[PDB]
RNA sequence: UAUACCGCCAUCUUCAGCAAACCCUGAUGAAGGCUACAAAGUAAGCGCAAGUACCCACGUAAAGACGUUAGGUCAAGGUGUAGC
């Protein structure tokens, strides 16, 4: 039986978010892109070393972040950066919050010498979408 | 390396294997020593930049260990759980009240009582044996409300309040005749449980089954002999018990329905007879018909009893307490 | 705050004119007394029958005019304090004059197949808060098969006064207020229609009096 | 150590049911609840269904649900006990 991204259902009590609540072909009908970059296309280089920053990144803004976010993020490129679209949950204060996402920006700028500045959006209820 | 790093839900999932979090490491103050403006100070009111030494930090960090095996000690905090009847058993415990209503109906007032557990093995197309769990609930403070149900499914809380809630929609009453004693005796044969009870007055004690003890404490009954005879099935013998409680013959009916008075010589009093009821309306000038050596079947435990013919080596032995 | 509607309706026997509604000769001529044979006769309903005409059962007419009494001088007393009633039919001999009678008539009606269980788990099927049926009515108390119909158990279950026209099958015992009498002929289902709208629109207009009359103060 | 898992995939799957919350019945037993000229069944939730792409909505694509096979993998990462 596979079982990649859809999720098996035991009990209608599952409450699952809006993006985990997909199955993962309708990256064509209903779900999106999250990540993105001309590396998979037909045919441009610079893949591999986009998708390892991405997976590093997701982690890392998950680590940084822990359960403070209400899904998973949503990778962007525009320029020399690397916008995170988060929905942040409402957890720590928001003076905190401040002091982290600019020690990180920082960190992150002084490290790979490009400034991947991120976008929050501070939600205190996780964004349930369906009850599998 | 870094390609060996994912989530933690998942290696708990795999560690725990149930098939077939950062508390203690603060996100705030940093895990290296050092001070700064943000927190550790006061909150931007001495703003600066220091540094602490690595022994400071090391002692946060045994401070942490040590909060987190204090956290561990709590989680090993023992609690009361009350026997029921057999050690370790949800026999004789009880629990919560029922809930209210959706409009009211403060049913909260009764007491729940949970009797027996019975883990039922029945195989199935594919899911093999189903656990499924069957329970008899009898729920009732007293003054003659109260009432036994049911309530099967394959879990334990769950089959609880469906028991609870179908004993609140099914409350069964009984005519009682001052909270201590039953009218009168009662000899039934329901199926295959017999039921020998026996009029006894205030402080002679409870000589029942344990099941019977409590449907009578919820009940209001105080004390009452009553002989488990046949075999000892507790549903069969809750449903006769139940079947026979609601079929009494009151005083004042059956004074209505006869006309006499109910005549008695009370032992613990004098020769003084006081009558216990009296008809609505007619009254039968006539006597009964006092016929000698009447046709009453009684039972022949009444008589080894009478006559302390019994013996056994387990006779009228003490009981405990309670 | 109007504690007469207690005391006032419940004094005098056949308040609104219960008796005067129907007549022994009137109720005879629907041949209402008939009934079917005794095999198809039921146990419990030997005291309610009277004789039997060849095998054909005759149910002595006093008794069910007692009943009819009764069960009327019920049903206007519940009117006054304002309740709902419940007319059950399913022989589909009649459904549409039932159905016109129950439009004529200022309450509802169901005279169609009953689900399982629609009054019983009506907090989950029906409304949360809904004003179930505070008395019934039963037209044709045999349905299509030879079954009594689970309404008198849905009644025993919730304790609702039930009236009808028990006929030799079903149990009276089960319902509070029985009247035994024919339940197949025309004239005596369209006879018992009209007495019970003329009954429902006198308790009406008594109601409607009496508030005047609280009101007149 | 995969006959301890997370994760991944395979047949049944050439399928149509699988269920929370309720009600009824079996003198209230493990249990069953189907008869539209209608006899007790109501069913949010998942799936078939449905919906969506290239050349349309067709043909080609995605899914084939609960579960048997302690199905195979330390052999992509960590992983209950042992050890160099
Ligand atoms: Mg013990
Ligand atoms: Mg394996
Ligand atoms: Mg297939
Ligand atoms: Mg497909
Ligand atoms: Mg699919
Ligand atoms: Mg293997
Ligand atoms: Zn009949």
């Amino acid at each position: 039986k596979n079982r990649a991204a859809r999720v098996r259902v035991s009990k209608g009590d599952k409450p699952v978010t809006y993006e985990e609540a997909h199955a993962p072909h309708y990256i064509a009908h209903r779900k999106g892109w999250l990540s993105l970059h001309t590396g998979n296309l037909d045919g441009e280089d610079h893949a591999a070393e986009r998708t390892v920053e991405d997976v590093f990144l997701r982690k890392f803004m998950w680590g940084t972040f822990p359960g403070c976010l209400a899904d998973q993020l949503v990778l962007k490129r525009r320029g020399n950066q690397l916008e995170i679209c988060a929905v942040v949950l409402r957890q720590l204060s928001p003076h905190k919050y401040y002091f982290l996402v600019g020690y990180s920006e920082t960190l992150l700028s002084y490290f790979y010498k490009c400034p991947v500045r991120l976008h929050l959006q501070t939600v205190p209820s996780k964004v349930v979408y369906k009850y599998l | 390396s870094f390609f060996t790093k994912l989530t933690a839900d998942e290696l708990w999932k795999g560690a725990l294997a149930e098939t077939g979090l950062n508390r203690g490491q603060i996100i705030g103050e940093g895990r290296y020593g050092f001070l700064w403006p943000g927190l550790n100070v006061p909150l931007m009111k001495v703003q600066t930049i220091a540094q602490r030494s690595k022994e400071e930090q090391e002692k946060v960090e045994a401070d942490m260990i040590q909060q987190r095996e204090e956290w561990d000690r709590k989680k090993k905090m023992k609690v009361k759980r009350e026997r029921g009847w057999s050690g370790n058993s949800w026999g004789g415990i009880s629990l919560g009240p029922p809930d209210p209503g959706p409009c009211g109906e403060t049913y909260e007032d009764f007491d729940t009582r949970i009797l027996e557990v019975r883990n039922v093995f029945t195989m199935t197309a594919k899911e093999g044996r189903k656990k499924s769990i069957r329970v008899l609930v009898a729920v009732g403070n007293g003054k003659g409300a109260a009432g036994f149900s049911i309530g099967k499914a394959t879990d334990r809380m769950d089959a609880f309040r469906k028991a609870k809630n179908r004993a609140v929609h099914h409350l069964h009453y009984i005519e009682r005749y001052e909270d201590h004693t039953i009218f009168h005796d009662i000899s039934l044969r329901f199926k295959r449980t017999h039921i020998k009870m026996k009029k006894q007055p205030k402080g002679y004690g409870l000589r029942c089954h344990r099941a019977i003890i409590t449907i009578c404490r919820l009940i209001g009954i105080k004390d009452m002999y009553a002989k488990v005879s046949g075999s000892i099935n507790m549903l069969s013998l809750t449903q006769g018990l139940f079947r026979g409680l609601s079929r009494q013959e009151t005083h004042q009916q059956l004074a209505d329905k006869k006309g006499l008075h109910v005549v008695e010589i009370r032992e613990e009093c004098g020769p003084l007879p006081i009558v216990v009821a009296s008809p609505r309306g007619p009254l039968r000038k006539d006597p009964e018909p006092e016929d000698e050596v009447p046709d009453v079947k009684l039972d022949w435990e009444d008589v080894k009893t009478a006559q302390g013919m019994k013996r056994s080596v387990w006779s009228n032995l003490k009981r405990a307490a309670t | 705050f109007n504690d007469k509607i207690l005391n006032e309706p419940l004094k005098h026997s056949d308040f609104f004119n219960v008796k005067e509604l129907f007549s022994v000769r009137s109720l005879f001529d629907a041949r209402v007394h008939l009934g079917h044979k005794a095999g198809c006769r039921h146990r419990f309903m030997e005291p309610y029958i009277f004789g039997s005409r060849l095998d054909h059962d005759i149910i002595d007419l006093e008794q069910t005019a007692t009943h009819l009494q009764l069960a009327l001088n019920f049903t206007a007393h519940m009117a006054y304090r304002k309740g709902i009633i419940l007319f059950i039919s399913r022989n589909r001999q009649f459904s549409y004059l039932i159905e016109n009678m129950a439009r004529d008539c200022g309450e509802y009606a169901h005279t169609r197949y009953f689900r399982g269980g629609m009054l019983t788990n009506a907090r989950l099927l029906f409304g949360p808060t809904v004003r179930l049926p505070d008395l019934i009515i039963f037209l044709h108390t045999l349905n299509n098969i030879f079954e009594p119909h689970v309404a008198v158990r849905d009644a025993a279950k919730m304790n609702i006064p039930t009236v009808g026209i028990v006929d030799t099958n079903c149990n009276p015992c089960l319902i509070t207020y029985p009247v035994p009498g024919n339940d197949d002929s025309p004239l005596a289902v369209h006879l018992y229609c009209r007495l019970f709208q003329t009954a429902i629109t006198r308790a009406k207009e008594k109601r409607q009096q009496v508030e005047a009359l609280y009101r007149l103060q």
